[PDB]
């Protein structure tokens, strides 16, 4: 509620209470993360189908 | 001409930078339109995989085997706002013949 | 047939009423329950944006198609839209009303809704709220309902600032689909053939299911609000509830604001029938304006004053209205100025109907409300036989219930609801 | 304890608003900035009402009707 | 049961003279309402300069009591019997107009004759009215688009009696006294110079009654001699740029001289000023707007708003448009506009003006819907052309024009002319009369 840490300054730095004693938020659910990029093994899902699309009429 | 349009998909070579047919239509007004039109996931996949080709085509180099992409599973995402742009082009252009 | 105004009900929900007047201009006319009153706190300004989106890509008419062809046929399409209801009203030639009615259904029942049309008609909706926030009026009414009431009619007939930006084409589909069904839908024509009428009711409004969602009933709340911003007058409008549509308690209360004034009847004039004007004028030597401020709905009312006064005058102005009212109340009054309010109420009703707008939107409200069309006469003869013992006691009503405040402007004299 | 620091706890730096004329030593956290606001629209002036007769009429008594069109201006009706 | 039976079917009006030379016309409705209204063929045109605030001193002054019924006994009468009032005055007409309903002929025609007739002018009344019209002056000073079109019309017609505003100077309002008020009376409301108009449930052989009975006796005759003549007014080419740049937008009206009441080339203007149309902010058409300016305008994001307008006097005219615009398009609307004109004087096409037409029919039809107007038309229509122009008439004259007399007329009232141009608020931008001059010719053609 006084004091919390600072990253840059590497010091204990004043804050107020709802970012020292409850960093983490009030978010309901924990949402998932980002895609894996860079990733070794590839899984691309089919979209509606080949056979529908590629129709030029 | 399954495989004869596979033989020319990949003897054309924007499968080899991992584009897609839709990716690598030159841009006219029409298609920036259709592209103006296109959601927020498939313009973000389009514009990172027209930086892979710029990236790709930078170094000299072509993406593995088996990342390139297959003629079974080209997407045509942008296809159908095409359509829709060129109807509303030809729709004003008929209003103008009018 | 302009000896009668034939009236229908189709066996889904949907009304029809056609007068074959003869006339020169044809005017079809969609009434739908589906105003800012069908919003919960999710889908806040869809009716808005929906209103501004009157003119978009349809199946089976694009919206350029759509405005060429009205702008060639020279008609003009328009939607009013009050708290309870919109209207889809289109007006052209006798020749060409067949397109127009064409295009109407198009709009008005299957919309496409394309999320980039949406995303280009958002700016429109905030330059919209603005150009109609231009004028302090509009904002005192939005604050009034909003802390006049708790759901229902609470919601601004305007989008909010954090739902720009925020409103979806899915929303507005879900919004479409819940209440622009057939049970809640009038389709009212002026110089068009009820044959033609009926022929494109079943054509394209058979489609829809049923009674849609119920609503919320729009329970009161009370209270106050003041907002400071520095105006050269001050706004501030006092109301409590009354009775909703369709009451001889309503039609009292129509009595009662047309006899503590209503409006002006002449250009530049000292209002020397408006009560409230007389008593504000008593005791003032400055610009003002007072009104008897008058709002029914479905199944709620409310009744109360207007006043535009000066900053330094606002509560001396005030106190005087609410004192007028209050002698109003205990029986100041006489059988002479009940009769020149029940003629003052006539005469605007009838000019209300004069023109063909006003007809066309009394018949569409008729047709919401009433399911059942009501004569001029008849109307006429229910406001002659609204009595003063009724006016009092609306008045009564309006003194003793509780009370929602709505100020703008230079507040450091106006009186809160506790000093009244 | 007679000052409001002391008297809330967490609710001191709501209460107390803080602004220092010339920068400290001392660098704080949570800077703050301003992610480049909107600007509302430019519109016509509207007329003001410097006498009775100008403001009469002006308040309302019915309620709030908007309208708008394809071609057609929107108006509020009150 | 198509468009031409039903204006056939429209009644007609009916037109009578009092033995005074008084105009009595009607138009009978199905409606339990009416419009009657007094038109009186006096204004700003008619003032010379010495009563150039006489008419707006008198429209203010017709209602705060006359001989019979003192101070706000008429007010009283007229709201007791539920009747709306209204007036207002134009610099060549000026209108007397009542709202009642049709059980109240005898009423309203009597305190019609009573205003127009036996007005009291008291003097405390004079200084009240006169601090009145002062304040509602400065109210109109902070208006703007009023402001542009007194800059137009004085810019236009400087040096003759329509260029002064229908309010006059405020030196005149402040001096003028009851004396001039009572001369401007006995001088501009002559029995044979006023239309008696009623519109509605109105049955015209009780009107005509009723007229005999109170408007028989108004003295037509002049005191000694003394009788007005109408001149034409000198429209001179000129600009007015009134800079204010803490202003937030800039009000621009160009105008050409018109071609009067009585011409026949107004059906045909009319007609291209639906061409070019207007557009406002709130509009619902955006981009795809039949009008070019208008479509123009939303894809290139100019322009606020802009009108077209067409004002007719006694042969003369200012035809136009007025636009309110940022700082940073005035150029570029201008250049727009004159586009659009030089593209209706040189290349007209049959659509469009078939799309004209028809616009100009629904406006025509859609305004004369309604009592008030139809009232209106009735006494603007008796007090300019001397008769009523039947709606057939007007359908007529629009299926006459077409695309090549479009095309002649615009080519004459247009192109290489003389504009009057007004301009308020930040007008820098605004470009140079030469320039104006350039884009009103094109070098193409």
């Amino acid at each position: 509620m006084y004091y919390k840490f600072s990253s840059f300054t590497q010091k204990l730095a004043g804050a107020w209470a709802s970012e020292a004693y409850t960093p983490q938020g009030l978010k309901p659910v924990s949402x998932x993360x980002x895609x894996x990029x860079x990733x070794x093994x590839x899984x691309x899902x089919x979209x509606x189908x080949x056979x529908x699309x590629s129709g030029k009429n | 001409l399954d495989g004869f349009r596979k033989w020319y998909y990949n003897a054309a070579g924007f499968n080899k930078l991992g584009l897609m047919r839709d990716d690598t239509l030159h841009e006219t007004e029409d298609v920036k339109e259709a592209i103006r039109r296109l959601p927020e996931d498939l313009y973000n996949d389009r514009m990172f995989r027209i930086k892979r080709a710029l990236d790709l085509t930078m170094r000299h180099q072509i993406l593995p085997k088996d990342q390139w992409t297959k003629y079974e599973e080209d997407k045509f995402y942008l296809e159908p706002y095409l359509k829709e742009v060129i109807r509303e082009r030809k729709e004003r252009e008929e209003w103008a013949k009018k | 047939q302009p000896q009668d105004l034939e009236f229908t009900k189709l066996p889904n929900g949907l009304v029809i009423a056609s007068l074959e007047n003869y006339a020169p201009l044809s005017r079809i006319g969609l009434f739908v329950k589906a105003g800012s009153r069908y919003e919960d706190s999710n889908n806040l300004g869809t009716s808005h944006l929906l209103r501004l989106a009157s003119s978009l890509t349809t199946k089976g008419a694009s919206s350029f198609k759509i405005t060429r062809g009205i702008e060639a046929v020279g008609g003009k399409l328009s939607v009013t839209a009050t708290r309870e209801n919109m209207a889809y009203t289109v007006e052209g030639i006798r020749s060409d009303i067949e397109i127009l009615m064409e295009f109407l259904l198009n709009v008005t029942t299957a919309p496409e809704f394309r999320r980039w049309e949406v995303a280009a008609l958002r700016s429109q909706l905030k330059i919209d709220k603005a150009v109609a926030f231009q004028n302090s009026q509009t904002r005192i009414i939005e604050n009034l309902h909003d802390v006049a009431y708790k759901n229902a009619l609470a919601n601004p007939l305007y989008c909010p600032d954090y739902r720009m930006g925020k409103i979806t084409s899915e929303e507005l589909h879900y919004f479409v689909q819940n209440h622009f069904t057939s049970a809640r839908m009038a389709l009212v024509g002026l110089g068009v053939s009820h044959s033609v009428l009926k022929q494109v009711a079943e054509q394209f409004l058979n489609m829809r299911g049923g009674l849609g969602l119920a609503g919320a009933k729009a329970k009161y709340r009370g209270g106050e609000i003041r907002e400071q911003n520095g105006d050269n007058l001050v706004h501030a409008a006092i109301v409590a509830e009354s009775a909703a549509i369709g009451n001889a308690e309503a039609n009292a209360f129509s009595v009662l604001q047309h006899l503590l004034g209503a409006g002006p009847h002449i250009k530049r004039g000292n209002n020397t029938t408006s009560l409230l004007s007389q008593s504000v004028a008593k005791g003032s030597h400055q610009p003002f304006d007072v009104s008897a401020f008058n709002a029914s709905y479905s199944d709620s009312g409310l009744f109360g004053i207007y006043t535009i006064s000066q900053a330094a005058a606002a509560g001396e102005v005030i106190n005087a209205a609410y004192n007028q009212v209050k002698a109003v109340a205990q029986g100041n009054l006489s059988s002479a100025d009940v009769q020149a309010a029940k003629n003052k109420l006539k005469a605007g009703y009838l000019m209300s109907v004069e023109t063909s707008e006003g007809f066309l939107s009394e018949i569409g409200s008729q047709a919401l409300a009433a399911g059942s069309y009501m004569p001029p006469s008849t109307v006429l003869q229910q406001i002659d036989s609204v009595a003063d013992a009724d006016v009092v006691k609306a008045a009564k009503k309006f003194v003793s219930g509780k009370k929602s405040m709505a100020a703008s402007g230079n507040l450091g004299h106006t009186p809160f609801l506790d000093e009244l | 304890m007679l000052s409001v620091a002391a008297r809330s706890g967490p609710f001191a730096p709501v209460l107390s608003a803080t602004s220092r004329g010339v920068a400290g030593a001392l660098r704080p956290l949570l800077q703050g900035a301003v992610p480049a606001a909107s600007e509302p629209p430019v519109l016509d002036v509207k007329r003001p009402f410097l006498c009775r007769e100008s403001l009469s009429g002006q308040a309302a008594a019915r309620p709030l009707v908007a309208t708008v069109g394809l071609n057609v201006p929107a108006s509020v009706r009150f | 049961a198509t468009f031409a039976q039903a204006l056939q079917s429209v009644p007609e009006t009916q037109v009578s003279i009092l033995d005074n030379g008084l105009r009595v016309a009607s138009e009978q409705s199905s409606h339990a309402t009416c419009t009657v209204g007094v038109w009186i063929d006096a204004g700003s045109r008619y003032e010379t300069e010495k009563n150039n605030g006489a008419g707006y001193f008198l429209e203010h002054l017709a209602f705060k009591g006359t001989k019979n019924r003192p101070g706000n006994a008429l007010e009283k009468e007229v709201e007791s019997i539920g009747a709306h009032l209204n007036a207002y005055s134009t610099r060549e007409h000026t209108a007397y107009l009542i709202k009642a309903l049709s059980k109240d002929l005898p009423k309203v025609v009597e305190l019609l004759a009573d205003i127009v007739q036996n007005s009291s002018l008291e003097d405390s009344q004079i200084e009240k009215e006169r601090d009145v019209i002062l304040r509602e002056m400065q109210e109109n000073d902070a208006s703007m688009q009023n402001v542009v079109f007194d800059y137009l019309h004085a810019t236009a017609f400087q040096g003759t009696p329509l260029a002064q505003a229908v309010e006059g100077p405020s030196e005149n309002v402040r001096r003028l006294s009851r004396t001039d008020l009572t001369d401007y009376l006995n001088r501009h409301y002559k029995a044979p110079r006023m239309v008696l108009a009623a519109a509605g449930g109105v049955e015209h052989q009780q009107l005509l009654d009723l007229a005999q009975k109170h408007l028989s006796s108004v003295s037509r005759v002049y005191e000694e001699d003394a009788v007005p003549g109408l001149t034409p007014c000198r429209f001179t080419g000129s600009e007015i740029r009134h800079r204010d740049d803490a202003l937030p937008l800039a009000h621009v009206a160009i105008a050409v001289e018109g071609p009067g009441w009585a011409n026949p080339d107004n059906v045909t203007l009319q007609v291209a000023n639906a061409i070019i149309g207007h557009y406002d902010c709130t509009y619902g058409g955006g981009v795809h707007l039949s009008s070019p300016l208008a479509s123009v305008a939303v894809a290139n994001k100019l322009c606020q708003s802009f009108q077209t307008f067409n004002i007719s006097y006694s042969d003369t005219g200012l035809l136009g448009a007025h636009f309110v615009c940022d700082a940073m398009s005035i150029d570029d609307m201008v250049f727009f506009l004159q586009g659009q004109w030089m593209r209706l004087c040189t290349s007209a096409t049959e659509s469009e003006v078939t799309r004209g037409k028809n616009i100009l029919r629904n406006a025509l039809v859609s305004h004369l819907d309604g009592t008030t107007p139809v009232c209106e038309d009735i006494g603007r229509s008796l007090l300019t052309y001397g008769r009523r122009i039947p709606l057939a008439e007007w359908e007529s004259r629009i299926q006459e024009v077409d695309a090549q007399m479009l095309r002649d007329i615009c080519s004459k009232y247009f192109y290489d002319q003389c504009p009057a141009v007004a301009g308020y608020g930040p007008i820098e931008q605004l470009p140079d009369y030469n320039r104006i001059r350039s884009g009103m010719f094109w070098l193409r053609f």
